């Protein structure tokens, strides 16, 4: 809710207050995360009278959310003129926020459903009620959307008839010289427990302005569907650095290039694909913190690894990749007698995963949205971290014919399980789990509002304010009602509630997932995890070919010397040059997949569990055969 | 070749074959009406040793009937994804220890996603595994088997993750060969007969000269004496001249199976030659006209 | 000097080895000069404390010993292992009396009222059991945990035991009455480690602030103190660098001695509310901890296979 | 009672049986309560002595092997064999790590030095070699032997290098200078087995007839004793009436326990140099026998397939 005002701002705000005074609808075009969401809500926050109800429209949208929205938080009433829907809270007036105007399908004919449906109840006031066919006249209901350009590739532009009745105002972005003081007061806020690093505040908001340009300027959406760069990204960056130097009352410099450099790489090289422009990224963090930051050690400041944990210590503390990997193998060694007896290996991007899976799970409304082929083990260090920070795990249990009443009962038994009983709850469900339309509409109603409408009906309602009086009860709260008892219940879903969504990468599915779902890549965290890169196959199998017996005293390295894994340490010995033959297996299949398939054959999916199979194969077939010749 | 140009030695006059599978085991193999061409063998070692449980591609049936056959003493359960009742099936085969073939996986259930996975619960010594909603002792002899008919089937990364794929198509050799009996038994009928039982001996007197050498090497490595001294020695020389009376008769019936398979050879080959070109244009002419 | 000043001190007395599995629970015999120690190797080690060497094995059970607990006398010990057992053994002739069975899954811990004529035991089915030690047959059942119970123990006079479990909670039963007395549920990890108030600690806490006191580690890194008949957290203290494992009041009431996952044994003076000293225990996890209740040793059982001995100063 | 004066009795505390051959060399853990015995099946057994329960095996080697060495810290073990090869096995993984050739001849003996990171290795071929343990490559070579040397031991220092040979010589060497610093003589027969002094036995040879000692048991049923500093036989135990096959110091530094072919295991005093106590031991030729540090247990390996461990008292 902290605004400071700028000139667009407050000039967006008379704008909107002119608007939204009338009882008039608006619609706030313009680049996602540039505010229309923020000077929306700094409108209806100077008028007490008026009442906000979110919501959030998909691709299949259709106007029975509209409907479950007025059931919801209007009634229907019996008038001499006609049947009237009204709020139930008498005397407010009750505004309906639809996110994505721009998003309903348009149809083979030329149409949208929801859009002609808002038409017709903004050009005559009401509606059409199908359980008679009865007009239902508003009494005090307005309307105001928001919606990305019609330019965009995901969005769809509407219809004239429909913007007879609303006027757009067209949002931006803020631009460095107005994002400069956005965060340079942030800054000053922000370091006065630290009262010496104050001379470096204002540089650094600066430096947060230069590398957000060129993340404007290469990473563009035609690269890739989730290359989206908004103002959010720098409310995230200054709320982890405050995070970071909140309970640490001692840093110098070195240390605050740190932070800002790990919040930059947990921010801006989690959503990359390939390591190129991963590469490129900590490339411009070097040269940027180098042009803002000089006479300051290089050294200290900025190394390899650059990670940040809370496990080994109750603050938030640099630690070498070392110690972090003794106690992931500590605890792992813990975590296999209590939840899965799965085994799990490591490497370097094993350690940085599981600490940003973790970075992620610390906050509430923590979620994580993985990219990455199936076996690379996405689920089971989501699993392991949710164990070490006490969530308990819940999958969906899916099988034949799952049509949507068992998963609005799956749905039903987590949100009561979270926000009833305020138990913390690591809600995992795949891309396979997802068999309908309605599985996926109701997954962004609960990642972006944290509340569904129409979930709960009948006695299952009563039900849920009894068991949430309940919970408040034994909480402390003494509550009462409906309405902020379910307010109640929301918050306490939206802290207890983490939902991590898996897949595959796609060229056309993530393409198609950025039109039909916004939550996932506007309320939910990106990490690609991708395949197994030749340094982690390498790791792999020079961890696992150690027990054995492997080494020849007298091995001639050869001249040819074919390598495939980079930074192969030369002279290699016996087990690096056939570590390294294994990884050239596995890319000679992964170039034989695509020879295949460029010949006209079906191709299969290589995953790493077949690397986990082939090289668990060797020990095996090395245990026996030599016991075999002895 | 990236082994030879890394300068890692290998066993180079050795079949890949023939390294896995021991001659007992290929003869028990044969004995479950599984062909005698490489590839089939190849996936014949694939189902034996396996680390993933396997999916099972089979155009033709062949695969089935063996697997059948080479788990028969074991009582195999054979059952399918759309018959009703495969979830109790698969309850009952997890209780029991029993070995279990799962026929048509491409309507594959998701349900078996965690017995794929092998995602299993120590309590303390016992083995317990949730599988639906249930908790269900897992007794370690288990195994599945998921079978496919169709050969153009497209497959999800999730399923193609959890399970090794077994493909037995079809060789020009097996072709070939399975050719050359079907018309040595519509043309030469004792020539066929003779040279099947020529075989079938051939086979057991090799089993019988591994025999000998097996029993020769584990007497001779516990005689825990003299052997001039001990008369038992005696019979063991007297086991050693049968063998090798036996050895020497084994030449005999080489001769008459090198005749019979010269005779029907140049008889018959560029029809078997004939029969292959024709079920390779078979198979490819589904580039054309999709039908 | 005086039982009120004993203060572990660097570097230790002793340090035993010779398990061949992490070591889970130490304690000491109230009577004789003897401490006994468990592991996950399915065997109970026996060793003298002031002289510093091995005396005896006991191996009965056949998974990881998670817990070992005494009575009043000292004659009598019961243990708990993960193949559903619990074995009943004696201190005077070394033999396992009784194997009571009943359990589900894991049986976590075991311990004796003074009484010493039941014996209760938490596990993994989220019950917690109460057994006849004259007939070996879980007379009574306490029911109504969420998860999995992590530890239980008795009150000094047998009519308060306490549980922490995995479900985040802390429960305070009544034994005759079979229901939860008091459910403190503050803390955000799983709780691992509770511990009860001896009655010179009575005044003491009241000072930091009648009863009945109760101690309370877990995995958020935190000791608490919880009063039942109030049914808030009466202090927290944190200092301690990860997943607290044993957590026990002294013998002086006025100190607080602690073992966490970051390799330190910590004492603390809940008055001022710090950690007045941290010692380096071991290389990897202290398990578990022991005060003897006379003389000054401190005994700590860790994951890295070895047995370390303070004596107090 | 102290380890000090520890002699066993009989009859056996465990027979314990299984091998299919002569057993050779048997030694203790240094830390578990477990033992290894080493026989001519070239099979490595594991046997946990104090309950006498057979625990594994290893096998490795492909032909008999001959010494078996463990380290202080107890997670390596070398072993010998007479295939040209000697294995290296991770005792925590019970699996072999790496294989060593370059003798060419029968392995009759393996160490390892107190410095953690080589392995020494007495052979047929008249020669000793130095292995670099991490690395697997043989560095340097003790040369000079004329005849078969049978068992090579180190200094507790890691110093010292002492080798016993068929010549009827004792060789003290230093390890990296490549000399013969005592190149005794007084022998009459194959000096079979020699047994570094411990530094409590190093007072108590010295008013016996400072240091450093030696001792070495010899076919020829004499066990003389030698001052390594000064290159003469102090002092002879004569009193076996076969060839003594393995000699050992007490852990205490006082008596001498060694075992010889007349089925005798004898203990000697060289404050009185006489045999106190002989055990008729085994059924036949006794190999080697072995006395724990802390523990009161003698395990002896002998011919006649039985391994058999004798309480102290
Ligand atoms: N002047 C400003 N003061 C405070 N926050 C700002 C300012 N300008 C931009 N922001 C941040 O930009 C972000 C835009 O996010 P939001 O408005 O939720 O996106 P959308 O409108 O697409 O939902 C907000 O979270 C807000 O914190
Ligand atoms: N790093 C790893 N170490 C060991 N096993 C792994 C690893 N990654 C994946 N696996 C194996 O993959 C299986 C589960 O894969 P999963 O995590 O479900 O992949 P995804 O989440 O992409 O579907 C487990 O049985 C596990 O043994």
């Amino acid at each position: 809710d902290v605004v400071v005002p700028t000139l667009d701002t407050v000039r967006h705000e008379a704008l909107l207050y002119t608007w939204l005074a009338e009882h008039k609808p608006l619609v706030l075009c313009g680049p996602p995360g540039s505010g229309k969401t923020m000077t929306l809500f700094s409108a209806l926050r100077a008028l007490p009278d008026m009442e906000v109800v979110g919501l959030n429209f998909s691709s299949a949208t259709t106007p029975e959310l509209l409907l479950k929205t007025f059931d919801h938080y209007c009634e229907y009433r019996r008038t001499p003129n006609g049947v009237v829907l009204a709020p139930v809270q008498l005397g407010k007036w009750l505004v309906l926020f639809c996110d994505e105007i721009n998003l309903p399908d348009m149809d083979k004919y030329g149409t949208q459903r929801v859009i002609s449906f808002i038409r017709q109840m903004v050009e005559h006031g009401g509606f059409y009620r199908t359980s008679d066919q009865t007009w239902v006249k508003l009494e005090r209901i307005q309307f105001v959307g928001a919606c990305n350009p019609p330019t965009d590739p995901g969005r769809k532009p509407l219809s004239h008839r429909f913007l007879r009745h609303v006027p757009v105002v067209y949002v931006d972005y803020p631009g460095p010289a107005s994002l400069t003081q956005i965060y340079g007061t942030f800054n000053r806020a922000m370091l006065r427990l630290i009262p010496s690093l104050r001379t470096y505040a204002e540089p650094l908001t600066a430096a947060m302005v230069e590398f957000y340009t060129m993340s404007q300027e290469r990473f563009t959406q035609d690269t890739q569907p989730h290359y989206i760069y908004s103002p959010r990204e720098m409310t995230r960056w200054v709320r982890g650095i405050f995070e970071a130097l909140r309970p640490l009352e001692t840093l110098p410099v070195e240390g605050l290039i740190r932070i800002w450099a790990h919040e930059a790489l947990r921010l801006f090289q989690d959503r990359l694909v390939e390591d190129e422009e991963r590469r490129w990224t900590d490339e411009n963090i070097d040269t940027v913190a180098l042009k803002h930051f000089p006479n300051i050690d290089r050294e200290k400041a900025m190394s390899r690894p650059i990670l940040y944990s809370n496990w080994l210590s109750k603050d938030y503390i640099p630690v070498d990749q070392e110690e972090l990997r003794d106690y992931v193998k500590a605890r792992l060694k813990v975590f296999y007698e209590e939840e899965l007896d799965v085994p799990l290996v490591l490497f370097n991007e094993v350690l940085d995963h599981v600490l940003r899976i973790d970075r992620i799970f610390r906050q509430p409304q923590g979620h994580l949205l993985l990219i990455g082929v199936s076996g690379a083990g996405k689920t089971t260090l989501s699993r392991f971290v949710a164990w070490m920070n006490g969530l308990s795990v819940y999958q969906i249990k899916v099988h034949r014919k799952y049509t949507g009443e068992d998963f609005d009962e799956d749905l039903r038994t987590v949100l009561r399980r979270s926000g009833c009983k305020n138990e913390k709850i690591a809600f995992i469900m795949d891309e396979s789990n997802v068999l309908d339309s309605g599985f996926l509409e109701r997954m962004n109603t609960l990642l972006a509002n944290g509340e569904v409408p129409g979930l709960f009906e009948g006695d299952e309602y009563a039900t849920l304010m009894t068991q949430c009086k309940e919970g408040a009860q034994k909480e402390g709260l003494m509550l009462d009602s409906h309405e902020e008892l379910y307010k109640w219940f929301t918050s306490q879903v939206i802290r207890n509630l983490h939902v991590v969504f898996t897949m595959n990468p796609s060229s056309e599915g993530l393409k198609d997932r950025a039109a039909t779902s916004p939550a996932l890549f506007n309320r939910c965290v990106l990490n690609w995890f991708g395949d197994w890169s030749t340094e982690a196959l390498y790791q792999v199998g020079k961890e696992f070919t150690s027990k054995m017996d492997l080494e020849k005293p007298n091995y001639i390295v050869p001249d040819y010397m074919p390598v495939v894994y980079d930074k192969l340490p030369q002279p290699p010995s016996h087990r690096e040059a056939i570590v390294n033959s294994c990884v050239f297996v596995h890319q000679t299949l992964h170039q034989a997949n695509a020879r295949l398939a460029k010949r006209g054959g079906r191709t299969m999916a290589i995953t790493p569990r077949h690397y986990l199979d082939f090289i668990n194969h060797y020990a095996n077939l090395f245990h026996e055969k030599r016991s075999e010749l002895e | 070749h990236h082994l030879q140009q890394a300068n890692i030695q290998f066993r180079t006059d050795i079949a890949r074959t023939e390294y896995l599978s021991n001659a007992d085991e290929r003869l028990r193999w044969q004995a479950s009406s599984l062909p005698a061409d490489d590839l089939c063998t190849e996936n014949a070692i694939m189902l034996k040793r396996f680390n993933r449980y396997p999916l099972i591609i089979d155009p033709s049936g062949q695969a089935t009937e063996f697997i059948m056959n080479e788990y028969k003493d074991r009582k195999i359960t054979r059952t399918s994804f759309l018959d009703d009742a495969f979830r109790k099936n698969l309850e009952s085969a997890l209780r029991f220890g029993n070995p279990l073939l799962v026929q048509d996986v491409e309507s594959y259930d998701p349900v078996l996603n965690p017995v794929l996975n092998r995602e299993v619960r120590r309590t303390g010594g016992r083995v317990l595994i949730t599988l639906g909603d249930q908790d269900i002792d897992l007794s370690p002899s288990f195994v599945i088997f998921l079978s496919t008919r169709d050969p153009t089937v497209e497959f999800p990364p999730d399923l193609c993750s959890r399970v090794t794929f077994v493909n037995f198509t079809v060789t020009r050799s097996s072709l070939q060969s399975q050719c050359l009996n079907e018309v040595l038994k519509a043309e030469r009928p004792d020539v066929d007969e003779k040279r099947s039982d020529l075989l079938k001996l051939q086979g057991e007197f090799q089993l019988r000269l591994r025999q000998l050498e097996k029993s020769l090497l584990q007497a001779l490595n516990e005689v825990k004496g003299r052997i001039l001294d001990d008369d038992t020695i005696i019979t063991t020389l007297e086991n050693l001249k049968r063998e090798a009376a036996e050895v020497t008769r084994k030449v005999e019936e080489t001769d008459i199976v090198m005749q019979e398979v010269e005779t029907v050879s140049q008889q018959y080959l560029p029809l078997s030659t004939a029969c292959s070109s024709i079920y390779f244009t078979m198979e490819s002419l589904k580039q054309i006209h999709f039908l | 000097r005086d039982p009120k000043e004993w203060i572990p001190r660097p570097p230790e007395k002793y340090a035993l080895s010779g398990h061949r599995s992490p070591v889970t629970r130490v304690i000491f015999h109230p009577v004789f000069s003897v401490m006994v120690s468990a592991s996950e190797d399915a065997t109970i080690k026996v060793w003298d404390y002031e002289t510093g060497d091995f005396e005896r094995t006991l191996k009965g059970h056949t998974d990881s010993v998670q817990d070992i607990s005494f009575d009043h006398s000292g004659k009598l010990l019961a243990s708990c292992s993960a193949d559903m057992t619990i074995k009943l053994w004696d201190f005077q002739g070394f033999e396992c009396i009784r194997t009571m069975h009943g359990h589900d899954h894991n049986v976590s811990s075991v311990a004796i009222m003074p009484n010493g004529d039941h014996i209760v035991s938490a596990s993994r089915d989220k019950t917690i059991k109460m057994w006849e030690v004259q007939t070996g047959y879980c007379v009574k059942t306490f029911t109504g945990h969420r998860e999995w119970v992590r530890m239980v123990r008795p009150n000094q006079d047998g009519t308060l035991i306490a549980s922490c479990s995995n479900d985040q909670t802390v429960r305070v039963w009544v034994v005759a009455t079979k229901e939860c007395k008091a459910e403190l549920r503050e803390h955000e990890h799983v709780v691992e480690c509770i511990s009860w108030a001896p009655e010179s600690s009575y005044s003491s806490i009241s000072e930091a602030t009648p009863g009945p006191f109760l101690l309370s580690g877990s995995r958020d890194k935190t000791i608490k103190m919880w009063d039942v008949s109030t049914g808030m957290c009466l202090m927290t203290l944190v200092g301690h660098d990860n997943w607290v494992r044993g957590v026990l009041f002294h013998s002086g009431g006025k100190f607080i001695l602690s073992c966490a996952d970051d390799k330190t044994l910590r004492v603390w003076d809940y008055k001022n509310k710090r950690c007045m000293k941290t010692l380096n225990a071991h290389e990897h996890f202290v398990t578990s901890l022991d005060f003897h209740k006379t003389a000054p040793y401190v005994v700590t059982g860790s994951v890295d296979q070895t047995v370390k001995v303070w004596e107090c100063r």
